[PDB]
RNA sequence: GGGGCCUUAGCUCAGGGGAGAGCGCCUGCUCGCAGGAGGUCAGCGGUUCGAUCCCGCUAGGCUCCACCA
RNA sequence: UGGUGGCGAUAGCGAAGAGGUCACACCCGUUCCCAUACCGAACACGGAAGUUAAGCUCUUCAGCGCCGAUGGUAGUCGGGGGUUUCCCCCUGUGAGAGUAGGACGCCGCCAA
RNA sequence: GGGGCGGUCGCCUCCUAAAAGGUAACGGAGGCGCCCAAAGGUUCCCUCAGAAUGGUUGGAAAUCAUUCGCAGAGUGUAAAGGCACAAGGGAGCUUGACUGCGAGACCUACAAGUCGAGCAGGGACGAAAGUCGGGCUUAGUGAUCCGGUGGUUCCGCAUGGA
RNA sequence: AGUCUUGGAGGUAGAGCACUGAUUGGACUAGGGGUUACCGAAUUCAGUCAAACUCCGAAUGCCAAUGACU
């Protein structure tokens, strides 16, 4: 499971998802790649998830790139609470996912292999996304 | 292998921070001295226009001595550049001591300007 | 049952920055700029204060000028 | 000073033809000899300082600094500004006069001596030597030494390689280990 | 601790300033030089008693 | 050189016991020495 | 769940400058003696040249609250 | 050539050469003025035995640094629309990055 | 985000704060209730962290020496903004950590708070120019009433005193 | 007061990685472990990200100035 060793605040404001991905928009690493299409956070749940499904289907037999981070922090208040006194504890760790942002890269196996391994991993997550390949 | 920085390249350092502070006028221009190992010379300069408004120095026919460079030559230029410099309407100044220490040579010819007239 | 915040606090707002216009004309001892450290220099007929802040010199018209590559200064100069 | 004559006689122009240099100017001198001391013990006694300073007065001629810790450290015990060792600085007569009593009185009484390193160059023409015992050298009376001190003496060229440098002090008569 | 201390001026007597001192830093009573308005020139003051 | 800190450098003559006498700038006017560099065992190569 | 107080050797306890008593245990001894063993100073990261000591979190345990409908 | 200014490294760093008689240096003295937490290293005061090796000055270079468009794109003021954590359209505005290119100094004053 | 219980209450710094300023929440982070007789003033001088290479003790790390080295240090202390013609480091002499003030500004409901050239008195340092009314800047504080102490060409209940 | 024109202060949007944090893969290895890629910090090449990062940096808004038109 990702997350990082340390962060400088532990309790960061959720921000916003306006505009395309800055950077990964292309699969930089690998030969085949699955491309947002939608903004969302990605948990790192959801990246373990979708990692062990490709990772499985390939038998050992290639390499695989995680191109996003679960760098940000998100808080939740306990269970049944009211509003206020203070902003609630840390619960997980998200990647911040734009349309456009290559999340996995595949090589080392064909293209029908890498679309198959890269269609279970798309099942594991909370966007729509669409099979890339290097240019 | 020693390296080290040239004697004007320290200097230059030091005169910056003489002229931080000192800057010469129309009214109040400045009598910077530069000296060498064997001369030494003097402007009285004009910083708001860039414009030396008088100069002397042992390199001037008037100052006639083998001895060049010594404090005896620098009393004679600072006698040289105020004269000049009375001719041109020049009565009160800064002393740039050009980021040499105000001891000896420039000394000598801060005094010797002092001495014939001009004031500071 | 809920906790508490331990944080809570702010001090007062310090209204920073710039107190008269470029091209603006200026009384002598008018605050120009309030800063913490030397944001912009004194330039030419300006003072800076024992908290940082520029002030005019002379009665005259303010300019906020560039003063080399990276730092900036503010000037007055006399109407003629 | 014998070595200052030598210098200036023998080895400039034979340096000078040795490495084929343009110009007198090019020819490597000794510009500065350092001796340092570390007195690490000072943290248990002030009075270790003194007697430090003392004896290098007398090895070197010339009164030394005291060094003083630019840094606090645990593992030492030290402070940030206490006295530490003492460091002195022979430039031109004394440093001469210091390098011929080293080659030929003091290198010589050192216990097993095999020579000076050929190694102990900076790679750029700066010779260190590290002396174990300060009793090498004539000027310190046996029976007032309370305790065997160890100093660092830095020959410092305008050699810019090990090569001119080693050639320079071996000209001057540095007993080199074979 | 560091402790309020006054002034006065040795010739007149006047109290003409306050300041503060560590007391363990500066045990025995400071004295500084300062301008006597009374007096009308510098004088020396010393910590009163 | 500060006045009052200095030893008074003197030229020494040091005298070996192997007969050899050399000037050498030292504290001391006089520097008897067992071993100099032409007797010592090590620069005689024996 | 919320405050508060604790967590040092097997056990009980000393304490910003580098972890000690006494007991147990061990040694050899004529049932008290000599000497030894025993420490992530509860866990963590950071403030510091130094942390058992300050600082903020995290378990575990003890104490007190968890009320009006 | 030396001094001394102004101008955003387009002025810098680096590399390779060239040049000194005078001038600027290095340099050679420490007796004195003055000097170093120790040292004539430096700062001073004195000298001119010789050196362009270094500084300095002049040339060549785009390797690094710097300057830098046009076009496009992001964003966005204003006006609309939609399937509204957001997105689209229109008049306007318009980066950063990247790149063409520029650039191995430009303008004084004084003395010799 | 009912009240109780818990927490909080003034001041400083940052973020939220939407590129002037200002801007809320029991929003997110930290500091303060001092310290310094130099850690202040001035004059003169200086350059830092760390690394590489070499060194008897001595080691990764004490102390040298060399080269590299926009600061990767330091700035009493939180943070931000500043700072290497240094605001950082060193040394000499000092007490301007002055008295009377103050054109004019900033801030501001008020009360307060802030900056200030310049003038006079008498100084410190400096050859002079000049700089100095504490500290790189911004926290380190508390109205009035009442009472204490020192000073005083003021008043003093018939007058002189008190 | 509006608008045009002109000048200015300021660090958001965006972007970027020059600093501070976070962070992916390769190259190459101090060094520490089983003489070894056995694993490796830095370094180096490429690649991500940030309310309390910034070598940069808008639109707007703001403060003014000079006329003009209103
Ligand atoms: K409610
Ligand atoms: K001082
Ligand atoms: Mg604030
Ligand atoms: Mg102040
Ligand atoms: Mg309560
Ligand atoms: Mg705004
Ligand atoms: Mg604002
Ligand atoms: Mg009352
Ligand atoms: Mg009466
Ligand atoms: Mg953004
Ligand atoms: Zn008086
Ligand atoms: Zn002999």
């Amino acid at each position: 499971m990702l997350l990082p060793k340390r962060v400088k605040y532990r309790r960061e404001h959720r921000g916003k998802m306006r505009g395309r991905a800055k950077g990964g928009t292309e699969v930089h690493f690998g030969e085949f790649g699955i491309q947002a299409l939608e903004a969302s956070w990605i948990t790192n749940r959801q990246i373990e998830a979708a990692r062990i499904a490709m990772t499985r289907y390939m038998k050992r037999g290639g390499k695989v790139w995680i191109k996003i981070f679960p760098s940000k922090p998100y808080t939740a208040k306990p269970l049944e609470v009211r509003m206020g006194s203070g902003k609630g504890a840390p619960e997980g760790w998200v990647a911040v996912v734009k349309p456009g942002k290559v999340l996995f890269e595949i090589s080392g196996v064909s293209e029908e292999v890498a679309r198959e391994a890269l269609r279970l991993a798309s099942h594991k997550l909370p966007i729509k996304t669409k099979f890339v390949k290097r240019e | 292998m020693i390296t080290k920085t040239s004697k004007n390249a320290a200097r230059l350092k030091r005169h910056a921070r003489v002229r931080a502070k000192l800057s010469g006028t129309a009214e109040r221009p400045r009598l910077n001295v530069f000296r060498s190992n064997k001369h030494i010379y003097a402007q009285i300069i004009d910083d708001v226009n860039g414009v030396t408004l008088a100069s002397a120095s042992t390199l001037d026919k008037d100052l006639n001595v083998e001895s060049t460079g010594d404090t005896s030559a620098a009393t004679k230029v600072g006698e040289l550049v105020a004269k000049r410099a009375a001719e041109k309407g020049i009565s009160d100044v800064v002393f740039d001591r050009g980021g040499y220490l105000y001891h000896g040579r420039v000394k000598a010819l801060a005094d010797a300007a002092r001495e014939a007239g001009l004031k500071f | 049952g809920v906790g508490s915040t331990k944080n809570g606090r702010d001090s007062e707002a310090k209204r920073l920055g710039a107190k008269r216009a470029d091209g603006q004309f200026v009384t002598g001892g008018s605050i120009l700029y309030r800063q913490r450290g030397t944001k912009i220099y004194p330039g030419e007929n300006v003072g800076r204060g024992g908290d940082d802040t520029l002030f005019a010199k002379i009665d005259g018209t303010v300019k906020f000028e560039r003063f080399g590559r990276d730092r900036k200064k503010v000037s007055v100069y006399p109407v003629a | 000073n014998r070595l200052k004559e030598k210098y200036n006689k023998e080895i400039a122009p034979a340096l000078m033809t040795k490495f084929n240099y343009d110009s007198v100017m090019q020819v490597p001198k000794i510009e500065k000899i350092v001796i340092n001391m570390g007195v690490g013990d000072a943290v248990q006694n002030a009075k270790a300082i003194d007697s430090a300073v003392e004896e290098l007065t007398f090895i070197a001629g010339q009164k030394p600094v005291v060094t003083r810790a630019k840094k606090s450290i645990a593992g030492f015990r030290l402070r940030e500004g206490m006295p530490i060792g003492a460091k002195v600085t022979l430039r031109g007569e004394r440093m001469y006069d210091f390098l011929d009593k080293l080659i030929s009185v003091s290198l010589p009484r050192v216990r097993d001596f095999r020579g000076v390193s050929k190694k102990s160059f900076d790679g750029r023409g700066n010779y260190t030597l590290g002396i174990k015992e300060q009793l090498i050298f004539p000027e310190i009376d046996y029976d007032k030494v309370t305790k065997v001190r160890g100093m660092d003496i830095v020959i410092v060229t305008t050699a810019n390689t090990d090569e001119e440098a080693r050639e320079l002090l071996t000209q001057v008569g540095m007993p080199f280990q074979k | 601790m560091r402790v309020n201390i006054t002034l006065a001026c040795t010739e007149c007597g006047e109290r003409n300033y306050i300041s503060k001192k560590n007391k363990r830093n500066n045990p025995d009573r400071v004295e500084f030089k300062k301008y006597c308005p009374r007096d009308k020139k510098s004088t020396l003051h010393r910590e009163t008693k | 050189m500060k006045a009052g800190i200095h030893p008074n450098f003197k030229k020494a003559t040091v005298k070996c016991a192997c007969g050899n006498e050399f000037e050498t700038g030292s504290v001391k006017e006089e520097v008897r020495v067992e071993i100099c560099s032409e007797c010592h065992p090590f620069y005689t190569g024996r």
